[PDB]
């Protein structure tokens, strides 16, 4: 009967608290869901996806660019040493690769 | 008098290792070694017997496998004696540096 | 600057450390040993001070003096001596129960000390003759009481093993003010320790369901006698659930640090928003024993397995305090320096 | 009308203009975006849920989530994680 | 303590080299393997004591060797 | 001690650095990346590429801790941004006061100086067989003066270039005239 604040505010998070609730019950994971978990596993992905899109903006801006195309995610992902390992087998669609020429092949 | 010429003892050392079936590294040297290096990641810890049998078993796999695949990096440049940039070759394809 | 980050080196000078306690400026360190040893340090100069044989058995109490002459402590054997800083020699003993937790002078006189006993109740001494006052205890049922004198020195707050805290005035023993700790739902839970800040009323309760309460000092003294007050800050961890060992306030008062008895780390929280700040780790499988926290200077002094650490900001340096005429910038900086391109004050200098 | 689609796309885009005010995101980009949140997702929740499973526990508690937090980011990432998301406990409960 | 990397001899890497079908052999091999062995070790008992940490434990059983290494892509049968 | 009263006791020298110790891809400035993505990093690497130390050629110099690689960036030199008039005053202020020169000009508008305010781009000595060089980019509309390299340079190797009078730079393709 009182004002609703969503658990986002009350811990406060951007990503949603009650989607990732559902997405644990509904996911065949465990019987028992505990209270902080969400709010824990919302939090470490916020943090990642805050870590990748401060390099991403920064390429773009680097290129004169306004918005974000996946070449500069390309380039702050392969460029970063721990994001390279966390993302070492996969591929980025229209990404392309790093400059990168052996020694003994100019003159 | 009596001298093998160089070569020979190494492929009959090469048949007897390859026929048996046993651990080719010391064991308490290896438990020291685990121990030790054990040691920066948890104060007092207390490993089994068969953990610390487990890890030789894992370790002397790994290695084997290593030298077999270096071994075709020193045939492929026409060579027979192993380099360390063989090793790093090697260890660079598979995708482990 | 503010509350400290990084690691910054050690002590590892004498071993078997235990417990550790300043002095009001924090200019020196008193830790007792598994020997009956009471090692001083120094923080002005770095070093070893002075080094003085107590006893055999070890040392668990200390506590300075006002003046910083005298020391005091409570070893196994129940000695309680008004020790020296100069010569180093004991005066009084006499012994107690077996078991002894704390000891602490009155705040304001160096006469008053507040020994607490384990199996007893909190007795009040002095020490211009041989005196002792049996402070009285509500309950006298579970025996397991811990007290300690306020700020300022004008009241005496006592818990017991049930969740009771009283307030009791220094001297005539005027049981005035009480609570009762509103735990949860129905069940009550024990007192572990009290502590005081440096500036101001407000207070810390250490209580067994692994939760921090800090109180004010002056809404027990509105709410009288059986009042029920709430804390301004309920301060606790969920994750690894944390049961405590030690707290202690900041400088001004302002920021709490609360040790853990489980995985050696050292929380930190502000007193006014009531947020976590800063956990810092140390050596991963260690014992923590005793918490420090430095009077006008943000250092930590922690003592686990006999090692102090000290928590000192980590000083990098630069140019410009060798050449004071050259400014070292980072980026360029654009300007032109003018719009224009081309007394007998007799100060004392011995005042002190 | 269509049936509807659940994403993470106007998430993704206020977490970009808390750490740059001026730039926007195309929509393929946001697609790479949301797929690299629900991969992230699943490696957590599945090593949470055999980390349960190996303890003979029936409940997935934030000690599991942490635990495989640390196995699974490199070095000074999870580091960092790991105090993002006990911040975020300790302001949820107070 | 600094040695036992060191006890690690060199008879027991020529004996690894010739099971893995190794006629002959360099003189610095040696220390590029013992750098090679120390690396491997460390990412396996670094997740070893992880589980072993979280069971709330003091011992290092067999299965946590056993998990860590199926992490690692490693599976290894007759010890569990 | 106490009694010889010598010579050598004044030096008139600003910086008294010259101490008694005198310990003289994968990074995204080495990359063939654009120029704004490199130049981003490039003050983050320089506090740990180079340092100053006792140049035993003229007085003090630069010396690497760190092998730089080929074609890459080294150090950014910048300090006041002033106009090419106060540059005659300062010429003969410091004549006055018996300091010299630091005044790189980034083009034929505009000059840096380097005496009141600047970095550790101004202990670069003068050689005649160098192995830096200079050029002048564009960073968000500002332009930049970026000292690069000519080869791979090893840990301790002085870094020197041409600047463009007997000088102590003793190659054998001197010009002993540096003007
Ligand atoms: N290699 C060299 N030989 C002789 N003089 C040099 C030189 N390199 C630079 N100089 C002179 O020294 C000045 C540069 S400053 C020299 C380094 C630093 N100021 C120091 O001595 O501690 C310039 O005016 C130039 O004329
Ligand atoms: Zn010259």
């Amino acid at each position: 009967r009182a004002k609703a604040k969503t658990r986002s505010s009350r811990a406060g998070l951007q990503f949603p608290v009650g989607r990732v609730h559902r997405l644990l019950r509904k996911g065949n994971y465990a019987e028992r869901v505990g209270a902080g978990a969400p709010v824990y596993l919302a939090a470490v992905l916020e943090y990642l996806t805050a870590e990748i899109l401060e390099l991403a903006g920064n390429a773009a801006r680097d290129n004169k660019k306004t918005r974000i195309i996946p070449r500069h995610l390309q380039l702050a992902v392969r460029n970063d040493e721990e994001l390279n390992k966390l993302l070492g087998r996969v591929t980025i669609a229209q990404g392309g690769v790093l400059p990168n020429i052996q020694s003994v092949l100019l003159p | 008098p009596h001298r093998y010429r160089p070569g020979t003892v190494a492929l009959r050392e090469i048949r007897r290792y390859q026929k048996s079936t046993e651990l080719l590294i010391r064991k308490l040297p290896f438990q020291r070694l685990v121990r030790e290096i054990a040691q920066d990641f948890k104060t007092d810890l207390r490993f089994q017997s068969s953990a610390v049998m487990a890890l030789q078993e894992a370790s002397e796999a790994y290695l084997v496998a290593l030298f077999e695949d270096t071994n075709l990096c020193a045939i492929h440049a026409k060579r027979v004696t192993i380099m360390p940039k063989d090793i790093q070759l090697a260890r660079r394809i598979r995708g482990e540096r | 600057q503010n509350y400290p980050e990084e690691a910054d080196g050690t002590l590892d000078c004498i071993s078997m450390a235990l417990t550790c306690t300043f002095n009001r400026w924090g200019t020196l360190l008193a830790v007792g040993c598994n020997d009956g040893r009471i090692v001083i340090w120094d923080f002005l100069t770095r070093g070893i001070a002075k080094i003085i044989s107590a006893h055999i058995h070890p040392v668990c109490s200390l506590c300075w003096s006002r003046d910083g002459h005298k020391l005091v402590s409570a070893s196994t054997d129940n000695i309680v001596s008004q020790w020296d800083v100069l010569s180093g020699d004991c005066d009084q003993r006499f012994r107690f129960p077996s078991p002894i937790l704390k000891v602490q002078y009155h705040p304001r006189d160096q006469n008053k000390v507040l020994v607490c006993p384990m199996k007893s109740a909190p007795v009040m001494l002095t020490l211009s003759d041989s005196k002792h006052v049996v402070l009285p205890v509500d309950d006298d049922s579970d025996l397991n009481v811990v007290a300690s004198f306020d700020r300022r020195g004008e009241y005496i707050y006592t818990g017991n093993a049930k969740g009771k805290i009283l307030v009791l005035k220094t001297d005539s023993q005027d049981l005035v003010a009480s609570f009762r700790v509103t735990t949860g739902t129905s069940n009550t839970t024990a007192i572990k320790s009290i502590e005081f800040a440096r500036k101001g009323s407000c207070f810390l309760i250490n209580t067994a369901d692994r939760i921090i309460r800090v109180y004010d000092g002056r809404e027990i003294l509105t709410c009288g006698r059986d009042g029920e007050p709430e804390p301004m800050q309920k301060l606790q961890d969920l994750v690894n659930r944390t049961p405590w060992k030690k707290c202690c306030f900041s400088g001004d008062g302002e920021y709490i640090v609360a040790g853990s008895a489980r995985q050696h780390a050292l929380y930190i929280w502000e007193k006014s928003i009531g947020n976590l700040v800063k956990i810092l780790h140390g050596t991963r499988g260690e014992l923590l024993l005793d918490v420090a926290w430095h009077p006008v200077r943000p250092i930590i002094a922690s003592i686990s397995s006999g090692v102090v650490s000290i928590w000192a900001q980590n000083q990098v340096e630069n140019w410009s305090a060798f050449a004071p005429d050259f400014k070292e910038l980072d980026e360029n900086v654009e300007y032109e320096e003018r719009e224009s391109e081309f007394e007998d004050e007799e100060v004392d200098v011995t005042s002190v | 009308r269509k049936t509807r689609k659940e994403s993470y796309a106007i998430y993704v885009y206020k977490v970009l203009k808390q750490v740059h005010p001026d730039t926007g995101i195309s929509s393929k980009a946001m697609s790479i975006m949301n797929s690299f949140v629900n991969d992230v997702f699943e490696r957590i929740a599945g090593e949470a849920s055999r980390l349960a499973h190996y303890n003979k526990r029936s409940t997935i508690t934030s000690r599991e989530i942490q635990t495989a937090v640390r196995l699974l980011l490199p070095g000074e990432l999870a580091k960092h994680a790991v105090s993002e998301g006990t911040k975020a406990v300790t302001c949820y409960t107070s | 303590l600094r040695d036992n990397i060191q006890g690690i001899t060199k008879p027991a890497i020529r004996r690894l080299a010739r099971r893995g079908g190794v006629k002959r052999i360099s003189g610095l091999i040696y220390e590029e393997t013992r750098g090679v062995l120390k690396v491997f070790l460390e990412n396996v008992i670094r997740d070893a004591v992880t589980y072993t940490e979280h069971a709330k434990r003091k011992t290092v059983t067999a299965m946590d060797v056993v998990y860590a290494l199926k992490r690692q892509g490693r599976t290894l049968y007759g010890f569990g | 001690a106490r009694a010889e009263v010598h010579l050598r006791k004044s030096a008139f020298d600003m910086f008294n650095f010259l101490a008694s110790k005198h310990r003289q891809a994968r990074r995204a400035t080495s990359m063939d990346l654009p120029m704004p993505m490199r130049f981003r990093h490039l003050k983050k690497t320089s506090k740990e590429a180079v340092g100053v130390y006792r140049s035993p050629i003229h007085g003090r110099g630069l010396f690497c801790k760190r092998n730089i690689d080929a074609g890459e960036m080294v150090i950014e030199y910048a300090g006041n941004v002033i106009r090419s008039i106060q540059t005659d005053k300062r010429e003969k202020y410091y004549d006055s006061k018996g300091i010299g020169c630091y005044m790189f000009r980034i083009d034929d508008s505009e000059v840096v100086d380097a005496t009141m305010h600047g970095n550790a781009a101004r202990f670069i000595n003068h050689s005649c067989e160098p192995n830096c060089y200079s050029r002048v980019i564009n960073i968000d509309g500002q332009k930049h003066i970026v000292i690069f390299a000519m080869r791979k340079i090893y840990r301790g190797e002085e870094l020197t270039y041409d600047y463009k009078l007997p000088c102590n730079c003793g190659a054998k393709k001197c010009r002993k005239f540096l003007n």
